[PDB]
RNA sequence: CUACGCCGCGACGAGUAGGAGGGCCGCUGCGGUGAGCCUUGAAGCCUAGGGCGCGGGCCCGGGUGGAGCCGCCGCAGGUGC
RNA sequence: CCGACCCGUCUUGAAACACGGACCAAGGAGUCUAACACGUGCGCGAGUCGGGGGCUCGCACGAAAGCCGCCGUGGCGCAAUGAAGGUGAAGGCCGGCGCGCUCGCCGGCCGAGGUGGGAUCCCGAGGCCUCUCCAGUCCGCCGAGGGCGCACCACCGGCCCG
């Protein structure tokens, strides 16, 4: 025998889509030859972002692409997100935008085509660029989830703030007995 | 079964050393410890205020506070199977300066130098240290006298 | 258009023709240096004993540099200290070998690992036919036996190592690229020993087969590979 | 026994609540006995508005 | 889904996934949260801080229809009236504001979190913040009160 | 489209026959009648198929044209073949090849027209 | 080239409690599909019959029996001793 | 001929002088509900959800499916904090005046700050081309360095409540 160790030998990543979309494994197949098929390492990172999870895709807002897009030097070029492109409200002057996302919200996609932008697909995102040239590969926040919030370290330790698992919030939900120095103690 | 008194078993570890009482030299007073240089905790017992626990004696770590009696140092103790950077408060008679770093500073300065020097009068030096390489080939001679031979001696019942 | 771009290929073909040509008289003149040099060494070293004898005086010869350390021992309860050094050796299963260039680090990583590996010195025999018969190249972190000449060279290229013979001389005579040489080699992996060991479990000089024998591990070579 | 971390749960399960139990099984049915009854209101009062004042 | 479930893989294991040593009893350790404060002290002290204990005034006959006062922030503001009533604001040659009545769009107190667009507005509330009024102000508008 | 079309039947279809490690794939113009994206015969704009004639002598090689796709009644023209052997496989060559009518498929049709006008001489004992 | 497909190269393979994946392993019922099978013989059962699969198991011949049964895509379990 | 102790089981240790088991057939044990938590798949997305009600030949299937929108009441989310009264999340710079008093009146713009990392993307010296040359035609590839920096991490500021 070898004195190795196989606990790590089986990486454990995610080598094709778990969703059955269809439409979804087509661009899967599209985007897997061309990661193959070209030196660009832009399809290969989108192409792996093809297979993540919704969760792992977070969606975009429209005031954080507008932001992005803002930064010198990237004007003229495609923001290009593997996910959702969202609405949002708090913004008020959309600007001109070339734009190829996953799914774009209906009133995501009203304004930003009532203000002279561009919608495209990943398959018109391949005709457009296959190498990826041009393009601004932008992500939504991956950590901007409420379960984020409860993870950490333990509610009851020593500067921690983690978000403990309460099911009411209120004065009789969980304040006494650790979290004021009259009732035992606060770490 | 081991009590857990704070100064269990520095029975030997914080005393003085032999014919070493007294006044505390006051060159020990006297250091200047800036943020991010190393010392070591030694602890010693004439002191009793501002003492470092009896894991930290002889620990290494990198200061990062500086009070009008004492240093902060982050100090790595191991705590069964992880490590972690403790940060505690020692008066500056507990500690010294590290002479490694001390002299690894020395190297340092001694590198940039001999790397400008050389590359401005034309020739490639080594830096690096290697380890001890093999012994080389030399002559050994005689000087005309044959080498002296050597018996084991016999046996005999000392006392 | 047919006969232009038909010249312009047999253009290439024979650039390539002549670029081959040119690497074989580059590789045939290396080993005929190298053929050179290794015989200088040879007489050297038997020269310089011999005029030290004519003055009455003694030649102590330059101490060996290079190592062939072989893994007698299996995997079974092995302490943890010794377990690390082994795999630093890339020692993982019994009856592998590996060359060690020698210095102070490497001698103390040898003396804890002594009662488990049986050492000494290679000679130049020695270091052929384990690279010709037992030579492995770790490309692309797989076990591609050196059957070609260009295996070599695409991974060893940049240092100079461009055949097997290069290889070997960079490994016997340990230069400034033994690292990478020597990491290129996968460890050899040695049958066992033809004829059957003394002893696994004493020392060499106690009638065993662990520990250092200096010159003596060439004899264990030729029965084990 | 509690598990890592999770939240402190007080189902209201002590009770023999098996004995009271209601299933809506008969809602479809109550549905439409429902809309039958509304029909049956306002062929009675003719011209009446069927909701009613 | 039966099928999709581990005892459909735990056939012909003895144990059913619930080892030889300890085995499947029935309640080791008591009942729902019992002993949280001697045999659970740690889980309790440690995941949910607070839990023992009583902390301020008790208050009979709470009625949550009293204190309802949902807020809106200045940044979500603008999109409590039409598309077409911001535009037509900001062309107006004339400085006529629009009135945003955010107690019709169901909202009583206006928060100030965020900016607000460089044009006049009539803010129509039953309360408002500090910074909610001062922002308001700052873009030439005016805040009214309500009842 | 064919892909799409083939990501919904690649494995949920009635002519499919998933038997003894095997797949095959029964619509009517697949040639080798195996399931694969190739040789289906009904997702693919221009398709062609080899089959035996209404009586028992010739093949019947029909192909689908380019204008009716959803007009499943016209969609095939059938052309029957009733010649000897050699020059059949050769008017079906120059159908596939000339035309550049699903060149990929011009051996399996051959190979397909072989294996019907064999089937249709007389046995042996 | 059923791209959920096919091919190439290298290393490796112990396992209780335990976890995970695959199962064209198996039972029963439902929605589809097989212009499916069947009194010219279904289910069941027996067999020194022929085989397949690492295996769970399965297919086929012979006999008995005398009216129902199964494959594939999904769905649901009172689903394997 | 070689090997070969009886399974299950608790056990540090079972072939055990430890317990159950004479044999065969049939039955026979992690289910359902509720509540959480995390992971994954799907729809929509600062929203989302009709689940209770109502409307459609009153009903084989159909106790299904479809529709409501002045049925979105409501739930959950979009705001936190304090025992509570209550309060409640915008900053960066250039300028003139007090005193640019550790600072107030404003203007102007920009619209969540900065440092160190940071996939990807952009610029790019200089190279890779043909029978050859002095003279450029259009783009293809490599590439020293340079630039904007997603998500995320560390840190430093900033804002809200006590
Ligand atoms: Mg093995
Ligand atoms: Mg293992
Ligand atoms: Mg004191
Ligand atoms: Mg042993
Ligand atoms: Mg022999
Ligand atoms: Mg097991
Ligand atoms: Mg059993
Ligand atoms: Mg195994
Ligand atoms: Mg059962
Ligand atoms: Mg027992
Ligand atoms: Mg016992
Ligand atoms: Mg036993
Ligand atoms: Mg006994
Ligand atoms: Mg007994
Ligand atoms: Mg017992
Ligand atoms: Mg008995
Ligand atoms: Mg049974
Ligand atoms: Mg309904
Ligand atoms: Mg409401
Ligand atoms: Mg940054
Ligand atoms: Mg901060």
């Amino acid at each position: 025998g070898v004195d190795i160790r196989h606990n790590k030998d089986r990486k454990v990543r995610r080598k094709e889509p778990k969703s059955q979309d269809i439409y979804l494994r087509l661009l899967v197949k599209l985007y897997r030859f061309l990661a193959r098929r070209t030196n660009s390492t832009f399809n290969q990172v989108v192409l792996k972002r093809l297979f993540m999870s919704r969760t792992n895709r977070p969606p975009l807002s429209l005031s954080r692409m507008i932001r992005k897009m803002k930064l010198p030097g990237r004007e003229n070029k495609t923001a290009v997100v593997v996910g959702t492109i969202t609405d949002d409200v708090r913004v008020q002057e959309v600007p001109k935008l070339k734009v190829c996302a996953l799914r774009v919200t209906s009133r995501a996609r009203s304004r930003i085509l009532r203000a002279g932008g561009k919608i495209l697909t990943f398959d018109q995102l391949a005709l457009d660029s296959p190498k990826g040239c041009g393009t601004v590969l932008l992500s939504g926040p991956r950590k901007g989830r409420e379960v984020y919030r409860h993870f950490g370290k333990a509610p009851g330790t020593p500067h921690s703030h983690t978000k403990p698992y309460v099911r009411s919030k209120g004065r009789k939900f969980e304040r006494a007995r650790g979290r004021r120095a009259s009732r035992g103690y606060k770490n | 079964t081991n009590t857990k008194g704070k100064r269990r078993g520095t029975r030997y570890m914080f005393s003085r050393p032999f014919r070493k009482h007294g006044v505390v030299p006051l060159a020990t007073y006297m250091r200047i410890y800036k943020k991010g240089d190393i010392v070591d905790i030694k602890g010693m017992g004439t002191v009793q205020k501002g003492m470092p626990h009896k894991c930290y004696h002889g620990k290494t770590g990198r200061v990062y506070n500086v009070t009008q009696h004492a240093v902060g140092i982050v100090v790595n103790k191991q705590v069964k199977g992880k490590i972690l950077a403790k940060r505690i408060n020692v008066r500056i008679e507990h500690i010294k300066h590290s002479k490694s770093r001390d002299s690894f500073l020395k190297r340092v300065k001694e590198n940039d130098q001999k790397k400008k020097e050389a590359k401005e009068k034309g020739t490639w030096v080594q830096l690096k240290r290697q380890p001890a390489p093999p012994r080389e080939a030399h002559f050994v001679r005689t000087n005309g006298k044959e080498p002296e031979l050597l018996e084991p001696i016999p046996y005999e019942f000392m006392a | 258009n047919f006969a232009e771009l038909k010249i312009k290929r047999l253009r290439k073909k024979f650039a390539q023709k002549m670029l081959r040509k040119a690497r074989r008289k580059l590789i045939y003149e290396k080993a005929k240096h190298y053929h050179k040099e290794y015989r200088q060494m040879y007489r050297t070293e038997i020269r310089m004993a011999r005029m030290a004898r004519k003055a009455g005086n003694f030649y102590v010869p330059a101490e060996p540099k290079l190592a062939f350390v072989i893994r007698i021992r299996g995997i079974n309860g092995v302490s943890p200290k010794v377990r690390k050094v082994l795999q630093l050796l890339r020692l993982r299963q019994i009856f592998n070998g590996t060359f060690v260039k020698l210095n102070k680090a490497s001698i103390n990583m040898l003396r804890i690992v002594e009662p488990y590996i049986a050492w000494g010195y290679p000679n130049l025999k020695s270091v052929n036919e384990l690279i010709y018969k037992r030579g492995y190249g770790k490309i692309n972190k797989k076990r591609i036996a050196l059957t070609d000449n260009a295996l070599i060279a695409r991974s060893l290229g940049k240092y100079g190592i461009i055949c097997m013979e290069d290889l070997i001389h960079e490994i016997y005579t340990v230069g400034k690229r033994f690292k990478e040489a020597n990491n290129f080699l996968w460890p050899f992996k040695l049958s066992s020993p033809r004829g059957g060991m003394k002893k696994k479990t004493t020392h060499f000089v106690e009638g065993g087969d662990a520990g250092n024998r200096e010159d003596q591990i060439n004899r264990l070579i030729r029965r084990m590979n | 026994a509690p598990s890592r971390n999770g939240m402190v749960l007080k189902p209201h399960f002590h009770k023999d609540w098996q004995r009271r139990v209601a299933t809506w099984f008969n809602q479809p049915a109550r549905k439409i006995r429902r809309r039958k009854a509304r029909q049956a209101k306002a062929r009675r009062i003719a011209p009446r508005p069927a909701s009613g004042p | 889904p039966s099928r999709l479930r581990k005892t459909r893989k735990l056939r012909g294991h003895v144990s059913h996934g619930h080892g030889r040593i300890g085995k499947h009893r029935k309640h080791p350790g008591g009942r729902g949260n019992a002993g949280g404060l001697h045999h659970h002290r740690i889980n309790f002290d440690k995941y949910h801080p607070g839990y023992f204990g009583k902390v301020g005034m008790k208050h009979y006959h709470l009625k949550r229809n009293q204190s309802f006062c949902p807020t809106v922030n200045l940044d979500k503001l603008w999109t409590l009236v039409s598309e077409q009533t911001r535009v037509n604001a900001a062309k107006n040659k004339t400085g006529a504001a629009p009135i945003i009545d955010v107690v019709r769009s169901g909202y009583y107190k206006v928060l100030g979190k965020g900016k607000l667009p460089k044009q006049p507005v009539i803010v129509k509330a039953k309360f408002f913040s500090r910074r909610a009024e001062e922002k308001i102000k700052s873009v030439g508008g005016a805040c009214v009160l309500v009842a | 489209s064919a892909h799409l079309q083939w990501m919904v039947v690649r494995n949920c279809s009635s002519f499919l026959i998933k038997r003894n490690k095997q797949t095959y794939s029964t619509e009517p113009n697949n040639l080798k009648a195996r399931n694969s994206f190739r040789y289906n015969g009904l997702i693919h704009r221009k398709t062609v198929g080899v089959e035996p004639a209404a009586d028992g002598k010739g093949v019947v090689v029909v192909i689908k044209r380019r204008s009716g796709q959803r007009k499943p009644a016209t969609s095939y023209v059938r052309t029957t073949i009733n010649k000897n052997a050699r020059a059949t496989l050769s008017s079906i060559r120059h159908m596939i090849r000339k035309n550049k009518y699903r060149p990929d498929l011009r051996m399996a049709a051959i190979r397909r027209a072989s294996a019907i006008l064999r089937s249709q001489k007389p046995v042996m004992v």
